[PDB]
């Protein structure tokens, strides 16, 4: 999916389900989410990670600092991730507790990233 | 290294402890 154009071009909706399912069966101390860049201020990187397996216990403020290193993202650039459309890069929490609080009706998570949380 | 694709995938790219 990295090299690929943007993420609906390998995966729709209920594909993402069978995702799910299969790793739920095979690795459920790992969480399901999504990550997608925000369609209103292309201005960061097409380095289009389009998803993530974080286990358990890692923390939000932990996801971040991975994430922003795998977009390389140094600290004088501009980084959020936006947990269901919203901001939490001030954080601590572990995973689990952010992905109980915003899971979507399916049972996988989603963050938009951005350089800023609104533009247009 | 795998990262996002599919299957049996290690999508984090990163050994957990």
């Amino acid at each position: 999916m990295p090299s690929e154009k943007t993420f609906k071009q390998r995966r729709t909706f209920e594909q993402r389900v069978e995702d799910v399912r299969l790793i739920r069966e095979q690795h459920p101390t790992k969480i399901p989410v999504i990550i997608e860049r925000y369609k209103g201020e292309k201005q960061l990187p097409v380095l289009d990670k389009t998803k993530f397996l974080v286990p358990d216990h890692v923390n939000m403020s932990e996801l971040i600092k991975i994430i922003r290193r795998r977009l390389q993202l140094n600290a004088n650039q501009a980084f959020f991730l936006l947990v269901n459309g919203h901001s939490m890069v001030s954080v601590s929490t572990p995973i689990s507790e952010v992905y109980e609080s915003e899971k979507d009706e399916d049972g996988f998570l989603y963050m938009v990233y951005a350089s800023q949380e609104t533009f247009g | 290294d795998y990262e996002s694709d599919d299957d049996s995938y290690e999508v984090l790219d990163l050994t957990e402890y």
